[PDB]
C-alpha cells in the first residue's frame, strides 16, 4: 500500500516516472498566484457591517457597488500566471494532468492554457459574467466585465438592464455542479495529488483530499504544514507513508520538481515566452 | 436543502 520509495520530492518524482501514476490531480489554492500580485486575503473606504461582509453573497445582495469598487482598486495591472501555473500546463500538454481544481477566481489557470475540460473552478471566476435574472442569464466576457469595472459602471444587462455578476463563489453560496460532477469519477481513478498554495481551511474543497484512494500518494507544497487532523494529510508521524510536505514558495517547489523531472528548461523557455507575450501584447 | 457551501 506504500508506493513511493522515500516521502521526499525526489521520491515523488521517481513515482510520477513510474508505470502506476498515469492521473495527476492539482488541488491549488491562492499561495500559487501571490508571486503574480493577486493577494492572498484597509476596506475602512467601503463602509462595511464587517470586513468579511464584502466577501459574502449576503451583502452584495444587499450592496453590489463596493465589491467592484474594490475589484477596480485591487484589479491587477496584469494577468502574468506564475511557475507554477506553466508547470501544470506541462503536465496538460504531456498528458499526464487529469484535473486542476482551483479555489482562485483570477483566470490564471486559463491565462497558462488550461481549458474548460482541464479545470474544475471550485470557486468560480471572473472568466465569464452573467445576468442576474433567470429568464435572460445573459452571458458576458471578461472584457466587457473589465470595461464595466473600470469605467466604475456598475454592470448591467444589455437586453434586459439587470445586474451582471461575475461567475464567482461568495460566501455563503452553493459550489457550482460541476465541481460534484467532476470529483465523483475524478478521485476514484487518480494516481497522485498535488496540493499547491493552499492552507485547507476552506470547505467543501479541503475535503478533496480525503476522497482520494488511501494508496494514493499527496504532496503539499505550501508555505506551512496544512491538512493533519479522518483521511488527513500524515507527514510526520511513525506511520507515514505516503504523504510529503514541501515547505516554502510554491514557486520554488515546482521549479525543484521540475528539474528532478527533467523539464527545466522546457519550463524556463515556457514561463519566459509566456510573460514576454503577455508584457507585449499589454 | 442546497448544494453544499463555501464556508471558511
Ligand atoms: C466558499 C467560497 C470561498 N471563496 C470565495 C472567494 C471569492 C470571494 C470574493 C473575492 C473578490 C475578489 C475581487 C477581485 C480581485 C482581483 C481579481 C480580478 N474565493 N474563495
Ligand atoms: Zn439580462
Amino acid at each position: 500500500e506504500r508506493l513511493l520509495d522515500e516521502l521526499t520530492l525526489e521520491g515523488v518524482a521517481r513515482y510520477m516516472q513510474s508505470e502506476r501514476c498515469r492521473r495527476v490531480i492539482c488541488l491549488v489554492g491562492a499561495g500559487i498566484s501571490t508571486s503574480a500580485g493577486i493577494p492572498d486575503f484597509n476596506l475602512e473606504k467601503y463602509h462595511l457591517p464587517y470586513p468579511e461582509a464584502i466577501f459574502e453573497i449576503s451583502y452584495f445582495k444587499k450592496h453590489p457597488e463596493p465589491f467592484f469598487a474594490l475589484a477596480k482598486e485591487l484589479y491587477p495591472g496584469q494577468f502574468k500566471p506564475t511557475i507554477c501555473h506553466y508547470f501544470m500546463r506541462l503536465l496538460k500538454d504531456k498528458g499526464l494532468l487529469l484535473r486542476c481544481y482551483t479555489q482562485n477566481i483570477d483566470t490564471l489557470e486559463r491565462i497558462a492554457g488550461l481549458e474548460q475540460e482541464d479545470l474544475v473552478e471550485a470557486h468560480g471566476t471572473f472568466y465569464t459574467s452573467h445576468c442576474v435574472s433567470a429568464s435572460c442569464r445573459h452571458e458576458y466576457p471578461l472584457s466587457w466585465m473589465k470595461e464595466k469595472i473600470f469605467s466604475e459602471v456598475t454592470p448591467k444587462c444589455e437586453d434586459c438592464q439587470s445586474l451582471v455578476k461575475p461567475d464567482i463563489v461568495f460566501f455563503g453560496e452553493s459550489l457550482p455542479a460541476r465541481f460534484f460532477s467532476c470529483m465523483q469519477s475524478d478521485f476514484l481513478k487518480v494516481d497522485l495529488l498535488l496540493v499547491m498554495g493552499t492552507s485547507l481551511q476552506v470547505q467543501p474543497f479541503a475535503s478533496l483530499i480525503s476522497k482520494a484512494p488511501l494508496s494514493t500518494p499527496r504532496l503539499l507544497i505550501n508555505k506551512e504544514k496544512a491538512g493533519q487532523s479522518g483521511g488527513g494529510m500524515d507527514f510526520d508521524s511513525k506511520k507515514a507513508y505516503r504523504d510529503v510536505a514541501w515547505l516554502g514558495e510554491c514557486d520554488q517547489g515546482c521549479l525543484a520538481l521540475a528539474e528532478l523531472l527533467g523539464w527545466k528548461k522546457e519550463l524556463e523557455d515556457l514561463v519566459r515566452r509566456e510573460h514576454a507575450s503577455i508584457d507585449a501584447q499589454s | 436543502e442546497a448544494l453544499p457551501k463555501a464556508t471558511g
